[PDB]
RNA sequence: GUAACGGGGCUAAACCAUGCACCGAAGCUGCGGCAGCGACGCUUAUGCGUUGUUGGGUAGGGGAGCGUUCUGUAAGCCUGCGAAGGUGUGCUGUGAGGCAUGCUGGAGGUAUCAGAAGUGCGAAUGCUGACAUAAGUAACGAUAAAGCGGGUGAAAAGCCCGCUCGCCGGAAGACCAAGGGUUCCUGUCCAACGUUAAUCGGGGCAGGGUGAGUCGACCCCUAAGGCGAGGCCGAAAGGCGU
RNA sequence: AGGACCGAACCGACUAAUGUUGAAAAAUUAGCGGAUGACUUGUGGCUGGGGGUGAAAGGCCAAUCAAACCGGGAGAUAGCU
RNA sequence: CCCGGCGAGGGGAGUGAAAAAGAACCUGAAACCGUGUACGUACAAGCAGUGGGAGCACGCUUAGGCGUGUGACUGCGUACC
RNA sequence: GGUUAAGCGACUAAGCGUACACGGUGGAUGCCCUGGCAGUCAGAGGCGAUGAAGGACGUGCUAAUCUGCGAUAAGCGUCGG
């Protein structure tokens, strides 16, 4: 099953108009090292919460 | 004044990539820095290390400060296919499109 | 003399896709879609040339025929009337008058009515 | 449908996942803390906790269970030596579970592992 | 699958070498066309 | 699926008769324009003065042209004060077209009247290249199976180290022949190749590495068979054979 | 003893499923037949295209076979498309 | 010099008449793919045009209105070979 | 002026279209010629057991390939320029 037609650039583009990623909306701020970090996740500097969870 | 980067030949269709870009597109270079360090894409390293490049030549070439950048321009140009090879069943082939795309980053002030 | 004919051959597939401007898709890009649609475009813009007087004459009927019941008469017996009147005014001037000069549309009914009457 | 089912398959049949688990609280035991995926975390939580609830009580049948379970020696004896004694008082939730973002050559899902009292 | 091309140099250089070629007419025929076409490797010598 | 008025609707908005209106085509008329063929008087390179009339068209016949490359005209003319080509825009002709000019371009172009053709593309499941589409879809090649810690790294699910786990074990281990031919080892690199990432590699690059009286080959010897002095045979080529 | 029997290697290929842009231009998996013989296999050799070879299917003769392949006559011819 | 991995790629600088001549290099067409802007488009059925045509947008103009772009709505309209 | 009611109603663009601008891809076009093509005139019409045609290997300050050359090896002697 193959298509009869080729389909346009126009449904091609409609069928796309889902493929939009969304922007993580906001990072959360740790308490206590203040630096930027994903919502439940640890910070890229160890920190999670204001406490140091890992020494990496 | 407008300061361009581009990442030229990148190893990605610009369809993978425009979504990044589609994603960043306008904001303030420090909110786009931050979207792409948490948009999990390969599109999204290449882009971000695009725009940083761009925000260092602004910061450089043309004393710009990094507070002031905008995203102003972020297409995604395609660029010259790799042709290779796709051995198929029954004896045939297919021959398969590495894409790579040009990446573009505009930052200004303005 | 060997002749390369790339030059005489984009100015020709040019022309065509100039012509094929704000079409859709391919008709606009696409020489062998431009060049069909290029020539329906004509073949509609001939016959169309055709159909305009009539669509026009077609508008002015029904805007005589309003106006003319507006004043107490069909547009066939108002023509009839300006025909027995002698009065030849186009339907095209008749209309124009219907919308921009009621009174004087209305003046035209009164002639056709005397002359029917 | 899995109404009310527990257990995730994570994609490999029962003795890979068993065997999987074993080696995994193993590690989380003598490490105290392990990176692996947010899943197998969350998985790794329903076999360790247990393991430790045993561990409360050393007993030689306790041990040869911790031992049916974990196939390590040295897991049971930290187990029942270490971690029963540091647990005694506390009501289950020996581990902690830490998203910790995205492993780069899957995306996947990734999370610490950690027993609750690994910074004393 | 066996597949027809089972290699072997003393059969490769028996059925198609140098020495096979020069040993016909029709061999050294065969050698003439390809050197009048310029071929690097006359024959399957190695 | 109403589905036997095109529909709505209609008791006329049906039917019959009569009558006058009107609508209605690219028919006809009007106005403007072009062309063909006639007939007329002045004549000619026919202009016209007019004047009738004709002008749907496939196969096809006839007539007249546009444009492209090349030759002459041309050691001329245009051209770095910007050629050809490209891309716009404007104007222009009945058409093929033509002219001008903005931008690009950066060195060629070429009137006129002749001359010659690889002289005009949308089709040929045409040919070559490029690029789409399906679509970021299928798939990523045995369902032997992984987990974690440490290292290195810009980055590690995949590399290295470790500890577990699993799988083969008349094999999925080991040594070879054949075949390949540097894939070997070390260093280094990660564009491309690896169906992912790769710091890794049978990838790139460089350097290194193959040591024989006894292993093998060569060699001595013969099989099948080949070739074959002479020879026999065969137009020739050559066949057969001592 | 045996073209004996059961059954691995080995040789095959009866059934089914899968696969059919395959892992694969004939395989995989589960079964299946032969398995001291008219067996099987390595290496080399010989047979050449109206020819070979064939426990015979027009089978096979380099994924090609009611006349191989390559080159040539050759731009065969094509009242057909 | 700068970003980047002592990358790739790029931004400056400089060379050059020219670097949008930078080696993936004269000219750089088309398909094809984007970014920006203008207009339209989420109650509307079909070769996608054509005839009519509102509205909007832009450019001219000394008004006056013309150019342009778009094109709601509407009559007609089943590609080419 | 306020409320209610009724009627009408712009502003949305996930995307998409058309136009335009600017790009990308691509490599057409034009321009170019140390390559071909066809000849004319004229030479020469052979090379080889004094080892040919064609090659293999080697040969440099040389890693490769090409050209040359041949262990006297990008060359040696001599005669001339
Ligand atoms: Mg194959
Ligand atoms: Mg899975
Ligand atoms: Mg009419
Ligand atoms: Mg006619
Ligand atoms: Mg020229
Ligand atoms: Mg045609
Ligand atoms: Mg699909
Ligand atoms: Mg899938
Ligand atoms: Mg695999
Ligand atoms: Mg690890
Ligand atoms: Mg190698
Ligand atoms: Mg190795
Ligand atoms: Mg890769
Ligand atoms: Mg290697
Ligand atoms: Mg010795
Ligand atoms: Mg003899
Ligand atoms: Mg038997
Ligand atoms: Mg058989
Ligand atoms: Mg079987
Ligand atoms: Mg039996
Ligand atoms: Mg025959
Ligand atoms: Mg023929």
């Amino acid at each position: 099953a193959v298509q009869q037609n080729k389909p346009t650039r126009s449904k091609r583009g409609m069928r796309r108009s889902h493929d939009a990623l969304t922007a993580v909306t906001s990072l959360s701020v740790d308490k206590t090292s203040g630096e930027k970090h994903l919502r439940h996740h640890i910070t890229a500097d160890g920190y999670y919460r204001g406490r140091k969870v890992i020494a990496k | 004044m407008e300061t361009i980067a581009k990442h030229r030949h990148a190893r990605s269709s610009a369809q993978k990539v425009r979504l990044v870009a589609d994603l960043i597109r306008g904001k303030k270079v420090s909110q786009a820095l931050d979207i792409l360090t948490y948009t999990n894409k390969k599109a999204a390293v290449l882009v971000k290390k695009v725009l940083e490049s761009a925000i260092a030549n602004a910061e450089h070439n043309d004393g710009a400060d990094i507070d002031d950048l905008k995203v102003t321009k972020i297409f995604v140009d395609e660029g010259p296919s790799m042709k290779r090879i796709m051995p198929r069943a029954k004896g045939r082939a297919d021959r398969i499109l590495k894409r790579t795309s040009h990446i573009t980053v505009v930052v200004s002030d303005r | 003399a060997r002749v390369k004919r790339g030059v005489i051959a984009r100015a020709r597939h040019k022309k065509i896709l100039k012509q094929a401007k704000g079409y859709y898709g391919a008709r606009s890009r696409v020489y062998r879609v431009a060049f069909q649609a290029v020539i329906k475009a004509g073949q509609y813009a001939y016959r169309d040339r055709r159909q305009r007087k009539r669509q026009f004459r077609q508008l002015w009927i029904a805007r005589i025929n309003a106006a003319a019941r507006q004043n107490g008469i069909s547009y066939s017996k108002f023509i009839n009337g300006l025909k027995k009147a002698s009065v030849e005014i186009d339907r095209k001037i008749l209309a124009d008058i219907a919308v921009f000069d009621k009174v004087a549309f209305t003046a035209l009914v009164e002639k056709a009515k005397a002359a029917l009457a | 449908m899995r109404h009310r089912k527990s257990g995730r398959q994570l994609n490999r049949n029962s003795s890979h996942r068993q065997a999987m688990f074993r080696n995994m609280a193993g590690s989380l035991v003598r490490h105290e803390i392990i990176k692996t995926t947010l899943p197998k975390a969350k998985e790794l939580r329903r076999v360790v906790e247990p393991l430790i609830t045993l561990a409360k009580t050393d007993s030689v049948a306790n041990r040869r269970l911790a031992f049916a379970r974990t196939r390590d020696n040295e897991i049971v004896a930290k187990l029942f030596n270490e971690l029963g004694p540091r647990f005694a008082s506390r009501a289950g939730g020996y581990t902690r579970i830490l998203k910790c973002g995205f492993r780069a050559g899957d995306n996947a899902p990734m999370a610490y592992i950690e027993l609750v009292d690994r910074s004393e | 699958m066996k597949r027809t091309f089972q290699p072997s140099v003393l059969k490769r250089n028996r059925s198609h070498g140098f020495r096979a070629r020069m040993a016909t007419k029709n061999g050294r025929q065969v050698l003439a066309r390809r050197r009048a076409k310029g071929r690097a490797r006359l024959t399957v010598s190695k």
